[PDB]
């Protein structure tokens, strides 16, 4: 069982979460989810991005073509893969665009509950809920930015995923490794779940140096 | 398992 | 034994109401798009633009500052809860170490908010309308009048859908 509802009303209406659906929404997740990661370290120039509404918060999407391409075939991949469980995390690496030493790195575990897909019926949760632990989410990664080392040099971003090995990955996906930054600190975050899927989030940084 | 798939080089 | 703000007067004030902007935020006691960026000590803050609640929490900090420059105010203590039901729904206690450089504050900025941002990952989703109880642990000696200015500053609000619907201001000496 479980304990956010949502309205009742809104609920006798949506009638609940299937496996799919949940897929959907933790991928769209991690399209706004990294979208405000570049932006608020600022990995690319802020006059890059615009506005736009989002789970009752005005976040900011890439305005790159090149880049919102990328995202989508990341989504898009994304969304398969969870319809059947295969990735556990989601990491989005930051490094210095000349030396290549990793600066700070966002990582996301992902729970997924195998037996979602042998449902007699939707889950009992609203879109209003899920909109709201996710929120909840989006402004702690917004406040984060006090006490996070600023990012005084050039970064560049890289996508990396875990998942388990037996996994038929598409040629734009390479082998790698977790990319750890050599020296550490973290913070813990706040999750989300569907009740399906839940999403774990959290944020390491290099010890400050000198 | 770990696997990559790099943005765009700006 | 909660959040620790060591440093002067006008310093560990300035902390506070840092960290208090920081909790409304996070927890979404107000709206977000009432939040805005400060540059303060080389850092980044969030804080609100909101008149009512600035102009309040400022009446409030400017007292408490002259209460902190004589080691007058042991701690701080917001406890949040339901409007409704009177029911408790979290508290944030802030210790003071009243100890009379830019780097070195940077460095108790950092922490304090750390702090805060550490422990939302742990609480539960805030989903009701509440009321603000800044609770301010004196020793046992005051210049508050009856409590002090409505015998403890506070404001009502439903400035809208603004979740904090009330806020106000407690002395309380030790012992």
């Amino acid at each position: 069982h479980h304990h956010h509802h949502g309205s009742a009303l809104q609920l006798s209406r949506e009638q609940g979460i299937t496996l799919r659906g949940s897929a959907e929404i933790v991928a769209e997740f991690f399209s706004f989810g990294i979208n405000s990661i570049l932006y608020q370290r600022g990995i690319y120039p802020s006059e890059t991005f615009t506005r736009v509404q989002k789970y009752g918060l005005t976040l900011l999407v890439t305005t790159d073509l090149e880049l919102i391409k990328y995202l989508n075939n990341v989504v898009e991949q994304l969304k398969d893969w969870l319809y059947k469980c295969s990735v556990q995390k989601l990491v989005v690496v930051i490094s210095n665009i000349e030396s290549g030493e990793v600066l700070e790195r966002w990582q996301f575990d992902i729970e997924c509950d195998k037996t979602a897909k042998d449902d007699s019926a939707p889950r009992e949760k609203s879109q209003k809920a899920i909109q709201d632990e996710i929120r909840s989410v989006i402004r702690q990664i917004t406040a984060t930015v006090t006490f996070l080392p600023l990012l005084e040099v050039s970064c560049s971003f890289d996508l990396l995923i875990y998942t388990d090995k037996d996994l038929v990955v598409p040629e734009k996906w390479e082998e790698s490794g977790p990319q750890f930054i050599t020296n550490s600190e973290e913070v813990r975050l706040r999750s989300f779940t569907t009740t399906i899927h839940k999403v774990n989030s959290m944020v390491a940084y290099k010890i400050p140096v000198n | 398992s770990w696997y990559s798939y790099p943005p765009p080089q700006r």
